[PDB]
């Protein structure tokens, strides 16, 4: 107690209860709401428990508590990378399969192991925390982080202390990503997680099961932000010990390793009880171990993992596309959508690799252009069950002068999208090689640079597509 | 890992690898899903999820472990044949990105909330995953 914070966090669960204020109007209500989390957070104390040293003083504590309960600490080191931060570094070669990390489940934090400590009591009455594993999880993180006699001590103790989530962002460094797609979700983000703060630091002020946590004494902004933080971006999913089902999950260790393309090699071995992770290539001695994070777009890395990945091949923007309520055409069209999965309007994603569209969306503009005839060639006939299935396959195109037109339209979309931008493509270019960005703006930067960069491989595609079906007019083949 | 769902009074499994005794005891099938539900006398353990989780962790049986995928959408999506399906359409299947080779058909997918579906289909570096949450009729009577 005081309970100015309870007032001043009444009010943000009231706002940020409140619905969408519209577009171009949610940059208001954003910064209506970090206004009052600055407040709060201005006056609180940051951190509740904070470490006397520094992080990697506490990199040798993790390797002994691992390796008393048998966890792989051999052929890897701790070390500070410039462009990732902390991670592994080979301190043997590893081939290509070769099996390097194994941690035992009794090691790792999972909801199973919220419910069965001091936040379990607390989870047997609340429906948000039972309901959302990723906050359960960031609470058990906290609970034991301030608990002196704790088993996963050494493990938060490695934990970094601030991170690059979207969370952690100034107004300036937020004002980059306006006109953006991203910034829709990085405002639903920052409102969502203000949200569950003001909800929970009443609830641990009122609950008679959370009398006996350590948060009643003090839980923060700052506490909260990074616990979220902290899930959000090195989380895994993981079976229970019953294996009925799945949960989120504090892998250490094996958490510290940075990102780089390829394929996911991490899995748990239920069998053994424990997570293995195989080289994803040859790492030499000296060289980082890099793991494969996800097939995650650059929103969601900002977003939900802190950082932009260059070369990304599974980089991708949203596209809202939708059958207006205006066709003549609806009720013909309104049966393929419930036979082909489709629904009347949805997001829809924009690929940077070849193709960028996807077999889902042209499933979805192939039958945004059709015309009467051909709308009953799917639905009447010994060809409709066959048609309706290649219907994604760009080699079986479902008539020559309809693919004209879904470029068409796209080129008018596409180009439309660019122009939505507050700034353009060379612009953006020539700020990263020329400006001293913080490290954050360079990640929002550059991921808008990459929104636009997504598109104009995407126009040149259908305009280099639409170039190619108008020239099949001429031949007039079968 | 049985290869199957067991829950109440019901067995589902992907419908090519059914033994002719879940024929014998059938419930529902469908060959535009690669999915067969048999009845069982025994009360399974494993609870059905209706969420729309679209993370999950699923058994690769060629590796001998779990894996987590990110999938796309319950869609009908093209399948190529293979020795046991012909291509004929093919709904319901999520894909991702992960090891699935032949006998690894039969992985449980599950989300927070339980189990999400079944291996069907692979190839390509994919892995297509039959979808049950929607049949709510496979719950307890
Ligand atoms: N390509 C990349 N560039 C920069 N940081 C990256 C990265 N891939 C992963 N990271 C970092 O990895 C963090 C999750 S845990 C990974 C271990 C990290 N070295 C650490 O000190 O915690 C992310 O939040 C991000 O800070």
């Amino acid at each position: 107690s005081p309970k100015e914070i309870l007032n001043l966090t009444s009010e943000l669960l009231q706002k940020c209860s409140s619905p969408a204020p519209g577009p171009g109007k949610e940059w208001e209500e954003y910064v209506q709401i970090r206004t009052l989390v600055e407040k709060i957070r201005k006056k609180q104390k940051g951190l509740s428990v904070t470490f006397d040293g520094k992080r990697e003083d506490y990199f040798p504590d993790l390797m002994k508590w691992a390796s008393e309960n048998g966890a792989s600490v051999e052929g890897f080191e701790m070390v500070n990378f410039k462009e990732e931060g902390f991670g592994l570094r080979a301190t043997r070669d590893i081939k290509a399969e070769e099996l390097f990390l194994w941690v035992p489940r009794k090691l790792l934090m999972t909801v199973e192991s919220a419910k069965n400590s001091v936040l379990g009591p607390l989870y047997s009455q609340d429906r948000i925390l039972q309901a959302m594993g990723n906050i359960a999880l960031a609470f058990h993180l906290l609970c034991e982080r301030a608990s002196p006699n704790s088993f996963w001590q050494p493990y938060i103790q490695t934990l970094p202390s601030e991170y690059d989530t979207p969370l952690y962002f100034e107004e300036d460094e937020v004002r980059y990503l306006q006109s953006t797609q991203a910034i829709h979700d990085v405002f639903s983000q920052y409102k969502n997680t203000a949200r569950q703060y003001a909800y929970f630091y009443k609830v641990i002020q009122t609950h008679p099961h959370a009398n006996k946590l350590p948060l009643k004494d003090s839980f923060t902004y700052e506490d909260y932000r990074w616990a979220v933080s902290s899930v959000m971006t090195r989380q895994n999913q993981i079976p229970t010990e019953d294996g009925s089902r799945v949960t989120l999950a504090l892998i250490p260790l094996w958490d510290m390793c940075n990102h780089t393309n390829g394929l996911i090699t991490t899995g748990y071995n239920l069998e053994d009880d424990r997570c293995e992770c195989v080289a994803l290539q040859d790492f030499r001695a000296g060289e980082q171990i890099y793991i494969f994070y996800g097939t995650r777009s650059n929103a969601e890395f900002v977003i939900h993992s802190g950082f932009f990945f260059d070369n990304n091949s599974h980089d991708r923007v949203k596209i809202k596309l939708g059958v207006s309520k205006s066709d003549r055409l609806y009720a013909m069209k309104a049966e393929v959508l419930a036979r082909a999965g489709i629904p009347t309007s949805s997001v829809f994603a924009l690929h940077f690799t070849e193709p960028p569209i996807s077999a889902q969306l042209l499933a979805f503009l192939r039958v945004f252009c059709m015309t009467e005839e051909e709308l009953k060639e799917h639905l009447l006939g010994d060809s409709a069950i066959d048609r309706i299935f290649t219907l994604g396959n760009s080699e079986f195109p479902v008539s020559w002068d309809n693919e004209v037109k879904l470029w068409t339209f796209l080129e008018d979309r596409a180009s439309l999208l660019l122009k939505t931008y507050k700034t353009t493509i060379e612009e953006d270019k020539s700020v990263l090689k020329n400006h001293d960005l913080s490290v954050r703006a360079k990640m929002a930067i550059k991921l808008r640079l990459g929104e636009k960069e997504i598109l104009e491989k995407a126009v040149k595609s259908a305009a280099v597509n639409r170039e190619y079906y108008r020239q099949q007019m001429e031949e007039k083949a079968p | 890992q049985s290869g199957a769902i067991y829950v109440g009074n019901f067995r589902v499994v992907n419908r090519h690898l059914a033994t002719h005794n879940d024929w014998a005891n059938l419930v529902w099938e469908d060959s535009s899903r690669d999915l067969l539900v048999s009845s069982t006398t025994a009360q399974g353990c494993d609870t059905i999820a209706r969420c729309n989780c679209q993370t999950g962790v699923y058994y690769c049986n060629s590796r001998r472990k779990h894996y987590p995928v990110s999938f796309s959408k319950p869609s009908l999506i093209y399948v190529e044949a293979s020795e046991y399906y012909p291509a004929r359409y093919q709904s319901h299947l999520m894909l991702a990105q992960g090891h699935s080779e032949p006998g690894d058909a039969g992985g449980i997918l599950r989300c927070q909330h339980g189990v999400v579906g079944i291996v069907s289909t692979g190839g390509n570096g994919l892995v297509g995953f039959a979808d049950v949450r929607d049949l709510l009729w496979l719950d307890e009577e």
